[PDB]
């Protein structure tokens, strides 16, 4: 069927900026005189597609003019004029000129910061989950950018490498940082004849590892 | 405002059968095209299937992928879009919208998420996460609740009832050994917590489970 090649997957821009995504079908999506059935779409975390962009260059009922569509031969492209916050989330072309119709892979939009160091907390095991033979250490790393960091646990001074679970949030449509949360899980066993327990993160705001700790005995 | 919105996902075996619904309204449902489209990681967005008008004599057209195995079918007197799925594969899972669509619109559900899998139900348990002791460090405070060892998703979290969304971050769950976890962290002023109360509301619909967790000063 019509392959729809959308490019590029990440796009980093700054408040203000414009923004250009392509799509390329790989056949004519004329479906008939004034009608070619390309459309844009806008997918924000957390929710369903939105329209954007019908018929190529037709803005949809609400949608702002800086956004805009065009086409010729079987290239296409949104353009994102005077980008804000809100803006953020993944980008689709969608082809209903032919069965079966046929999306783009999407385009990430990635709104351009200021850097900022993640502030980090630290959680030890509750005494519920004690009480059942497990024990997870959280830490998270909150409002940072850009969105890499690293995260190293260690116990009394050893880095723990196994056991580790970590999941990011999306880039927040307000102040457009990442979130990062990282849990360790251990036997209530092997946690009960350890002391120290680290949260240690690099980050390219700072040379130094921003470190978070607490003592079993202590709390 | 035009509205949509699916129901019927859920978790089903390899080979199992289900029945999405999708009801309609803010617009002449009858009038119009109706597909259902699903999504996943693996595949990005991909069109499932679609039925068009009475005049057309309910004409439907189908993926590849899905032909005689699901069927669309339409109500048009109770504004109703049917999904019926057989034979279904651990590939066939995803979120399923239904999305109604004319020249010069197109608007989508919310989705329903189906989950193929074998592996079976379980409850989540709900820990409190409180700050190490101290003395009031900084301005600020930041709590937590870590949503552990369930299946499949979703779960619902909320802090105070929803009361409370700045200062949230809510993290996607992790998927390992066939079980997901989740956490979640609130960040308020350090005045407000412990004086205040903070509770970490979680529903675990597959299960049954609802809780809420108060968190307590170590």
């Amino acid at each position: 069927e019509l392959v729809m090649t959308q490019t590029p997957l990440s796009l980093p821009v700054s408040l203000g900026d414009q923004a250009s995504i392509s799509c390329r079908s790989s056949q004519s999506l004329v479906h008939s005189y004034g009608n070619t059935f390309l459309n844009w779409y806008l997918q924000k975390s957390g929710q369903s597609p939105k329209l954007l962009i019908y018929k190529v260059s037709n803005r949809f009922s609400g949608v702002p003019d800086r956004f805009s569509g065009s086409g010729s031969g079987t290239d296409f492209t949104l353009k994102i004029s005077r980008v804000e916050a809100e803006d953020l989330g993944v980008y689709f072309c969608s082809q209903g000129t032919h069965v079966p119709y046929t999306f783009g892979g999407g385009t990430k939009l990635e709104i351009k910061r200021a850097d900022a160091a993640p502030t980090v907390s630290i959680f030890p095991p509750s005494s519920e989950q004690l009480t059942s033979g497990g024990a997870s250490v959280v830490c998270f790393l909150n409002n940072f950018y850009p969105k890499d960091i690293n995260v190293k646990w260690k116990i009394d001074g050893s880095e723990r490498q196994n056991g580790v679970l970590n999941s990011w949030t999306d880039q927040d449509s307000k102040d457009s940082t990442y979130s990062m949360s990282s849990t360790l899980t251990l036997t209530k066993d092997e946690y009960e004849r350890h002391n120290s327990y680290t949260c240690e993160a690099t980050h390219k705001t700072s040379t130094s590892p921003i470190v978070k700790s607490f003592n079993r005995n202590e709390c | 405002e035009v509205k949509l919105e699916e129901s019927g996902g859920g978790l089903v075996q390899p080979g199992g059968s289900m029945k999405l619904s999708c009801v309609v309204s803010g617009l002449t449902f009858s009038r119009f095209w109706m597909s259902w489209v699903r999504q996943s990681p693996e595949k990005g967005l991909e069109w499932v299937a679609e039925i068009r008008l009475k005049s057309d004599n309910y004409a439907t057209h189908y993926a590849e992928s899905v032909k005689g195995k699901f069927t669309i079918s339409r109500d048009d007197s109770k504004s109703r879009l049917y999904l019926q799925m057989n034979s279904l594969r651990t590939e066939d899972t995803g979120i399923y919208y239904c999305k109604i669509y004319f020249y010069s619109f197109s608007y989508w559900g919310q989705g329903t998420l189906v989950t193929v899998s074998a592996a079976k139900t379980t409850a989540p348990s709900v820990y409190p996460l409180a700050p190490v002791c101290g003395d009031t460090t900084g301005s600020s405070v930041t709590l937590g609740c870590l949503v552990k060892g369930y299946f499949p998703e979703p779960v619902t979290l909320t802090w105070n009832s929803g009361s409370l969304s700045s200062g949230v971050h809510t993290f996607p769950a992790v998927l390992q050994s066939d079980l997901y976890t989740l956490s979640s962290s609130v960040t308020v002023t350090s005045s407000t917590w412990p004086s205040q109360s903070i509770t970490c509301n979680v529903a675990h619909p597959a299960s049954s489970t609802k809780v809420d967790k108060k968190i307590e000063p170590r």
